[PDB]
């Protein structure tokens, strides 16, 4: 069974969190402890192929400023994630994607542009706006709703179809 | 044979305990065999704050620790009057005086004493709490209650008001840099092992000085971080100071036999680390020799004597897999200890957005309680580890070079990232470009003393 590692980087005030945790937990369990290994690993079927993922989400740790090469060196995909509420978390994703070229050594690195929505303050960035981005990347754009679960899997299983892409070549 | 309180109309505590208003986990409280509360009402969770049948300084300090996500400090002032307030529905009186209003009267003046003894800084931020609390413990009137009453008055008053060892520390120890010669100090002129203890202080007073209030609500991400997380971010920022002072320790020294000394040097820092379980400086290490501009400097690694490949790759590994090896060597450690705090953060961040802060029963809200013990217990791990301090003498010089590091000078974190990496790849071009020479710029001799104490004792 393949495993993906997964690294979610994006600023504060976000819900990288909320991303990765409701992926992870049962579509009707809100539960979550952090604590344990199956808090991080889950088991899923895409396009056919059963593999596992293990997400890094180092959400709470933004000020360990040095610590991002180390972190972004575990992944072989990435979710580069801003709040459509937040036009700073939106112009930072330029300088994640950079670094993680750098730290990949890498100008072609397995990655997809997330816009989530949590709660107001309302939009500040168009989804267009986030299409141009990513366009201009040639990586996938996905919007999500952290609370109503909508897209996170979609983002998820777009990254993974993004490193098979990349695996083949 | 019961008790027979009053109505719930005179007195909202009075109510009955329902499946609308409060819920308990399966298990038990440990050591104590008392019900775990999972979630209630607000007014559920003061009344088992202040329970009459037994007393319960888990949920006291669990609750004082966590209460303001769902009830301001002067709404739990005004439920614990209301509590403390009870009316009369001699044979039931007596009883009922003894049995239910003396034990509840008793723990509101044990929660008052637990809220300005611990949590003071609810009263630091709002002058009326501390007028309200002085004017109802004034209030206060039986005998039973008058040893209680001037010992919380006797905290508030010294709560008002603005180091040596268990036997000898260690000799502090000197390299090239003679004592007092403060100008002459930098990375392989001051001891390995003195560089290590030193740092080791300061992160040890660094890692003790945060409080659970710069934790609980993740107020370290939000807007107002900086006044209400100041001694978490100072302890950030110290961290973050060092690794880019190694990494440009490092990259700065372009002569590659200096700079294999210097890498050499930092390992030994970081073994000595590893030996005062300074698991932040050890972090601090391993995220300089991780860091884009280090990481790709391979001539430089080459030559990194084995044993001290082994030394990094073996605190590299604590790392990995999501932290596992840190947390297990972590548990079986005893203090004193300088923890990596970041794994706290995250664990704080996603219990409490990975929860609900409410949950429903029959139409119901009540307050997720269970949420909260989770954060307190993180919060209690992090205070475990506070209360020993270190057998090591302060070097007064040492520590005040360290203190005053600022690598980044001026510059903004891009440009400063920018120049670590351009000076990487100056130093050691990629392939196929060959390797240039560089010339030394050290004019002192590069050995290690090593990191063996010099002198017996
Ligand atoms: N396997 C490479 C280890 C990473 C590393 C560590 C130290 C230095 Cl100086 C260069 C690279
Ligand atoms: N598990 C071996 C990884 C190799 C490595 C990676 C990073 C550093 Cl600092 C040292 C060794």
């Amino acid at each position: 069974m393949t495993e993906y590692k997964l690294v979610v980087v994006g600023a504060c005030g976000v819900g990288k969190s909320a991303l990765t945790i409701q992926l992870i937990q049962n579509h009707f369990v809100d539960e979550y402890d952090p604590t344990i290994e199956d808090s991080y690993r889950k088991q899923v079927v895409i396009d056919g192929e059963t593999c596992l993922l293990d997400i890094l989400d180092t959400a709470g740790q933004e000020e360990y400023s040095a610590m991002r090469d180390q972190y972004m060196r575990t992944g072989e995909g990435f979710l580069c994630v801003f709040a459509i509420n937040n036009t700073k978390s939106f112009e930072d994703i330029h300088h994640y994607r950079e670094q993680i070229k750098r730290v990949k050594d890498s100008e072609d690195v397995p990655m997809v542009l997330v816009g989530n929505k949590s709660d107001l303050p309302s939009r500040t960035v168009e989804s267009r706006q986030a299409q141009d981005l990513a366009r201009s990347y040639g990586i996938p754009f996905i919007e999500t709703s952290a609370k109503t679960r909508q897209g996170v899997d979609d983002a998820f299983y777009t990254l993974v179809r993004e490193i098979r892409k990349h695996k083949e070549k | 044979e019961q008790m027979r309180l009053p109505s719930a109309d005179v007195y909202r505590f009075a109510e009955p305990d329902s499946e609308e208003n409060i819920i308990f986990e399966e298990n038990m409280q440990p050591k104590a065999g008392i019900p775990i509360i999972k979630a209630g009402t607000v007014i559920k969770l003061i009344e088992r704050l202040t329970y009459h049948m037994y007393a319960d300084p888990n949920f006291v300090r669990t609750f004082l620790t966590t209460y303001r996500s769902f009830c301001k400090p002067q709404e739990l002032l005004s439920l614990i009057i209301e509590r403390f307030e009870i009316p009369e529905p001699s044979a039931e009186l007596k009883r009922f005086r003894k049995e239910y209003i003396q034990p509840v009267q008793l723990r509101v003046l044990n929660v008052c004493r637990h809220w300005v003894e611990h949590h003071f800084y609810d009263f630091e931020r709002d002058a009326y709490l501390l007028q309200r609390m002085e004017e109802f413990i004034g209030t206060v009137r039986g005998k039973a209650m008058k040893k209680w009453v001037e010992s919380i008055t006797k905290i508030i008053q010294r709560k008002k008001i603005a180091i040596t060892f268990q036997s000898s520390p260690p000799t502090v120890e000197w390299h090239i840099s003679r004592p007092g010669h403060i100008e002459t100090f930098d990375l392989l002129t001051l001891h390995p092992i003195e560089i290590a203890r030193q740092l080791t202080l300061l992160e040890s007073d660094l890692y003790r000085a945060v409080q659970p209030s710069e934790l609980v609500g993740s107020v370290w991400t939000k807007e107002d971080k900086e006044i209400n997380s100041p001694n978490l971010l100072k302890m950030i920022r110290h961290t973050t100071n060092l690794t880019l002072w190694f990494e440009k320790c490092i990259v700065e020294t372009e002569n590659l036999e200096e700079r294999v000394a210097v890498v050499s040097r930092i390992i030994e820092i970081l073994q000595v680390f590893q030996e005062l379980n300074n698991f932040n400086g050890v972090l601090e290490v391993v995220s300089a020799m991780n860091s884009s501009p280090v990481y790709r400097l391979d001539h430089t690694f080459e030559q990194i004597p084995s044993r001290q490949k082994k030394i990094l790759e073996e605190a590299h590994e604590l790392s990995e897999d999501h932290y596992k090896k840190y947390l297990a060597k972590l548990r079986s450690i005893n203090p004193p200890c300088v923890p990596f705090f970041g794994i706290y953060l995250t664990n704080i961040l996603k219990t409490e957005e990975g929860n609900p802060e409410v949950l429903k029963r029959h139409g119901k809200e009540l307050i997720n309680f269970s949420k909260r013990r989770k954060v307190a217990e993180i919060t209690g791990e992090i205070q475990q580890y506070q209360n020993q301090p270190y057998c090591l003498r302060v070097e007064s010089d040492i520590k005040r070079f360290f203190e005053n590091l600022n690598p980044m000078g001026n510059s903004m974190e891009k440009e400063f990232t920018d120049y670590l990496f351009n000076k990487s790849l100056e130093i050691e071009p990629r392939n196929p470009k060959p390797l240039p020479r560089f010339p030394k710029k050290y004019s002192y001799p590069l050995k290690s003393p090593g990191v063996r104490p010099s002198n017996p004792r």
